[PDB]
């Protein structure tokens, strides 16, 4: 592919899984969408 | 939001009509852990009667 | 389909659900006009003959 954006934050426990196309919640509404047609992976880690 | 509710076997079905529904509370708000819906579109809830 | 209304499909679900549901609908009536523009060519040959 041409180029990557890595976007890198921190979300809590109960919104780690609505990162995905066609989610609905807290920080799905109102910050972060993803459209259908979008290609990439989720990688999540435990910082506790 | 009531204190006390009832078991899996028997349950208490609430038939709710005749009013103006409000789904702020299941869609613009989560206070709630999951939301999972199966043949009804989650942001189409307010637009379907 | 659940149902054969277009504007029940696209309105009443997610655009991922609705297009496996639209695409069932416009080939079911592409294979009526097959049907149809395919007997409309025999049937006029025996007019011509």
């Amino acid at each position: 592919f041409t180029n990557v954006y890595a976007d890198s934050f921190v979300i809590r426990g109960d919104e780690v899984r609505q990162i995905a196309p066609g989610q609905t919640g807290n920080i799905a509404d109102y910050n972060y969408k993803l459209p259908d047609d979008f290609t990439g992976c989720v990688i999540a880690w435990n910082s506790n | 939001n009531a204190t006390r509710f009832a078991s899996v076997y028997a349950w208490n079905r609430k038939r709710i009509s005749n009013c103006v529904a409000d789904y702020s509370v299941l869609y613009n708000l989560a206070p709630f852990f999951t939301f999972k819906c199966y043949g009804v579109s989650p942001t189409k809830l307010n637009d379907l009667c | 389909a659940i149902s054969s209304v277009l504007n029940d499909i696209f309105s009443r679900l997610d655009p991922p659900e609705a297009e496996v549901q639209i695409d069932r609908l416009i080939t079911g009536r592409l294979q009526s006009l097959q049907t149809y523009v395919t007997q409309q060519l025999i049937r006029a040959a025996e007019i011509r003959a």
